[PDB]
């Protein structure tokens, strides 16, 4: 049914999902 | 004098071609994430 607006951005426990410099040495 | 041939249409039938049809395949399903075990034990039956 497309449940893409339920579609988890979160795991099981609560917070969520998984989606230069030249340093001076 | 000969006639010249008819060329004329309607706008019906040179506008509204019976159109190809929008590609049916199109499935999405979202996976299920594997669940990780229970690891809890009461105080009471941890230490009594």
């Amino acid at each position: 049914l497309y449940a893409l607006r339920d579609h988890l951005d979160s795991k099981l426990v609560p917070n969520q999902s998984t989606d230069h410099t030249n340093v001076l040495s | 004098p000969p006639t010249l041939p008819f060329h004329g249409e309607s706008a019906y039938r040179t506008d509204y071609v019976p159109k190809p049809l929008p590609e049916v395949a199109k499935p999405v399903e979202v996976k299920l994430p594997p669940t990780l075990p229970f690891n809890a034990q009461s105080c009471y039956r941890s230490e009594y």
